[PDB]
């Protein structure tokens, strides 16, 4: 019920700027702090600051005073941070997330709902879609679904419109010469392929594209 | 600022057993008046957020499974893990929620051991719809083995190639805590369309014989 | 994680109510009925009580579907709307406390003087503007203890009061008590009575708290209702004994503190130094109601258009330069007009306040029922009591009608130029359940 919508990705070119939307539902907006938390790729987590909603009040780490600034809408809930002059050490997930108030007291309080991240990519040009090929081949059968040639990151793959989730592998994934390449598996009885369907929905928000592919011998 | 120290840097647990992890910080986190100590403990799943699990030292948050005790009060503290289980395979984070800027401990890996398994190996040919396109990939699946060293070899027509190989590992499986294994071979159309005999081979610590997945392109 | 405030039960809530209503009443704007009213004082303070439970008939309805820490604003909202009327009279809320910790401030000086002083423009200013900035530097270091002692204090000087009234009646000149029946008398008695509206604004203390106060659609409506009948028999309990144990025109000449003489025929020098004793924290305690539970609620709400869900009621929880702009307009009231002064504008802010309130009862009565006939009884009476308050002050002093004026346009302006700069509205979110709780 109480939840923070991020948008999956953003590509942004070096030097320009982003506004970062955490859409705030299930709560009185107002009553809570919104912090803003930054995680690098094979890093902790870093406090970026601190919002009031309310009257707009602003608390920044010193490390990203005049690289972030917090901004709220109070109409449509909506907490934003702005990121200025990207570079390849802001290429990271961002995340909004709420923190309880109480106000008048001594009472500080840690994060307990969180948006999903924004995965911020600062790179030159060349917003690709991927391309999604199906992987079809004893009491068990593998299926795949090959997802290639797509920038910038990340995709989802989900099977059967997430009804299959049990047997579900999704391989990270690898860089080369500048595009992205993933990959999923899925595993049913035989018994259950190729009668009935069994399908990769993929995702890529960047270009806001979903791509879906049947699996048939 | 307040720095926060976690430990140790990672543990190896099997389902069952109890650890504990360690948070130091370099303040105090007791507030005089409050008698409460401001400190949280955070579980991050890979490739989602952090999850709040205790706060105010000891307090566990709504949902959170009673295997979760946090402790300690000044400067130490402590979460323990009393009984892992496969789903808790994460990072921990620690954080100071006591004093501006906030900021978290570099956290604690936790990774489950378990029984040895042998790898189910899956070739598939270039999709229709790849070839007819422009290049040509084969791919092996080397799904639920442990430990999660592995090594695909692939050959063709019975002579190695590792040229336009691209290996991946999955993350431990939050169910069962193994290991799955993605290995791409990419070739042109051309030069796959020159050759018959597709061979891919697993080797692992479970066997030293390796499994062994083929296919010929006249079928 | 659940955030919860602390919540007050029904009787902490009515001995809020009754703390600042006696400290308000008994001990601040006694000597302006002595000279008003006179021997009818006991019929004032039936007469304003009546007029409190017209407007109770209002609030007692709407509070009981209608939970809120706006308290009479959310009644406005839900009925008229969001707009420079609803939003000046949250403001104007707001200057009810304002001007409220004046009639405090002049109060206390009242019985502080004459216990431990020469009475002057000067040292009565210096012992007003001593126990407001006292209050100001509590919210930084005991606002919350005082607040703790609230409840014993009421207790207390109940029973200092209870012993007043029935030792007072052993003693009693019961020919100083029968009623006036001289036109100029009765006319004084009622002219009082617009004057003593303000000794029942428990209604603000307790529809501020609402949201902080346990099974508010059942114990707001009856902490109102009950502490207004306390209060009144208290009143009058007190009001028989004052006037037949000391010649009136004595009372009117020692008016700062009425009681405190009045004690002396009957009880000695133990009397007078536990009534003057028993006052001062009367007043103190319904000044850290006052501020601490109703002005910082009134003013972040006037400010921002909505409260927050959790805060700490006893200190300045939000914007703290309020805190300093109630307290300095706190002093502004209490330099300029004289005890009559504050006492008549905070009655005519009050009133106004209230109008609006039975004028949302009437908008809404489908909604939280009542009947039509007394809700349209009780909007003329409270307007005809507005209006004596203002025809009394054109003739009497004209320096504090235009001081009253001045002030619901001052108000009115206010809130056009507020609109303007930073664009607040009031959103049902005062009202409405916040979904997650």
């Amino acid at each position: 019920q109480v939840q923070l919508l991020q948008p999956g990705a953003e590509l942004v070119k070096p030097g320009a700027s982003v506004k970062l939307s955490c859409k705030a539902s299930g709560y009185t907006f107002t009553s809570y702090w919104m912090y803003w938390v930054k995680q690098r790729p094979g890093q902790g987590l870093e406090w970026i600051g601190e919002i009031d909603p309310s009257d707009s009040y602003t608390n920044y780490n010193q490390n990203f005073k005049g690289k972030a600034t917090l901004t709220v809408d109070k109409s449509s809930s909506t907490a934003f941070m702005q990121l200025s002059s990207l570079t390849s050490q802001d290429s990271a997930v961002y995340f909004c997330a709420r923190s309880p108030h109480y106000y008048g007291t001594t009472y500080n309080y840690p994060m307990d709902y969180w948006g999903q991240g924004t995965s911020v990519t600062v790179s030159s040009a060349k917003t690709t879609p991927p391309s999604v090929y199906p992987l079809a081949p004893g009491s068990s059968v593998t299926l795949g679904c090959l997802v290639k040639g797509y920038f910038p990151e990340s995709v989802t793959v989900t099977w059967n419109s997430g009804s299959l989730s049990s047997s579900v592998h999704t391989f990270p994934a690898l860089l080369q010469s500048g595009l992205y390449t993933m990959s999923s598996s899925v595993t049913v009885p035989s018994s259950t392929w190729p009668s009935q369907t069994v399908t990769c929905s993929v995702a890529h928000p960047a270009s806001s594209t979903t791509v879906d592919k049947k699996l048939e011998p | 600022d307040i720095v926060m120290t976690q430990s140790p840097s990672s543990l190896a647990m099997s389902v069952g057993q109890k650890v504990t992890l360690s948070c130091k910080s370099s303040q105090s986190l007791l507030n005089t008046s409050n008698q409460k100590n401001y400190l949280a403990w955070y579980q991050q799943k890979p490739g989602q957020s952090p999850k709040l699990l205790v706060y105010f030292a000891s307090t566990r948050e709504s949902g959170v499974p009673d295997r979760f005790i946090g402790s300690g009060s000044g400067t130490d503290f402590t979460l323990t893990i009393s009984s892992v289980q496969a789903e808790d395979l994460s990072d921990f984070f620690c954080q100071q929620h006591y004093s501006t800027p906030y900021t978290f401990g570099g956290g604690t890996k936790l990774e489950i051991k378990r029984a040895d398994a042998a790898p189910t190996v899956s070739i598939f040919p270039p999709s229709s719809e790849q070839l007819t396109s422009g290049g040509a990939s084969v791919v092996c699946f080397l799904n639920n083995f442990y430990p999660k060293d592995i090594n695909v070899k692939w050959k063709i027509d019975g002579s190695e190639r590792q040229n336009g190989v691209l290996n991946s590992w999955t993350d431990q499986d939050s169910k069962d805590s193994t290991y799955s294994m993605s290995s791409t071979l990419t070739l042109t159309k051309d030069e796959y369309e020159r050759h018959n005999s597709y061979t891919c081979e697993a080797t692992h610590k479970t066997s030293t014989s390796p499994i062994v997945k083929s296919f010929n392109r006249n079928e | 994680m659940e955030l919860k405030n602390k919540k007050l039960s029904l009787w902490e809530a009515v001995s809020m109510a009754v703390g600042v209503m006696i400290g308000a009443s008994i001990f601040s704007i006694f000597g302006v009925g002595a000279k008003i009213a006179g021997r009818n004082l006991p019929e004032t303070f039936i007469l304003s009580g009546i007029y409190a439970l017209l407007v109770a008939y209002s609030y007692t309805k709407l509070g009981a579907k209608i939970v809120s820490n706006a308290g009479p604003i959310a009644f406005i909202h839900k009925a008229i709307g969001d707009n420079i009327i609803t939003g000046a009279l949250s403001i104007l809320l707001w200057m009810s406390y304002v001007i409220s910790i004046a009639l405090f401030a002049k109060g206390f000086a009242g019985y502080f003087l004459p216990l431990i002083a020469p009475i002057n423009t000067f040292n009565i200013a210096i012992t007003e503007i001593g126990i407001v900035a006292f209050f100001t530097a509590l919210n930084f270091f005991g606002s919350k203890a005082v607040g703790r002692a609230e409840f014993f204090i009421v207790l207390v000087k109940l029973l200092i009061l209870g012993l007043f009234i029935f030792a007072g009646l052993i003693t009693i000149h019961p020919s100083y008590v029968i009623p006036d029946l001289a036109p100029s008398a009765v006319s004084g008695m009622i002219f009082a009575s617009a004057i003593f509206f303000l000794s029942y604004m428990g209604f603000g203390v307790i529809t501020n708290a609402s949201e902080h106060i346990e099974n508010p659609k059942k114990n707001v409506p009856r902490a109102i209702f009950i502490s207004i009948l306390i209060v009144m028999f208290v009143y009058v309990g007190v009001a028989i004994s004052a006037i037949g144990n000391l010649p009136i025109d004595e009372l009117i000449k020692a008016s700062e503190n009425a009681l405190a003489v009045a004690a002396k025929p009957f009880l000695g020098n133990l009397g007078f130094l536990l009534i003057s004793i028993g006052a001062l924290f009367s007043i103190s305690s319904a000044m850290n109601a006052t501020i601490y539970g109703g002005a910082n609620v009134a003013y972040s709400l006037a400010k921002d258009g909505e409260l927050p869900e959790f805060f700490e009621r006893k200190v300045w929880f939000k914007s703290t330069e309020g805190l300093y702009i109630t307290s300095a307009l706190g002093v502004l009231f209490a330099l300029l007009f004289n005890m009559e002064g504050v006492a008549s504008i905070t009655s005519a802010v009050f009133m106004v306040i209230y109008l609006f309130v039975i004028l949302s009862h009437y908008i809404l009565i489908d909604e939280v029922g009542g009947r039509k006939e007394i809700v349209i009884f009780s909007f003329i009476v409270v307007l005809g009591v507005f209006l004596l308050l203002l025809y009394y002050q054109w003739i009497t002093n004209r320096f504090v009608f235009y001081g009253i004026i001045a002030t619901f346009i001052g108000v009115l302006i206010f809130e056009i130029i507020y609109r303007k700069v930073t664009k607040r509205t009031f959103s049902n979110n005062m009202y409405v359940k916040s979904l997650e709780s």
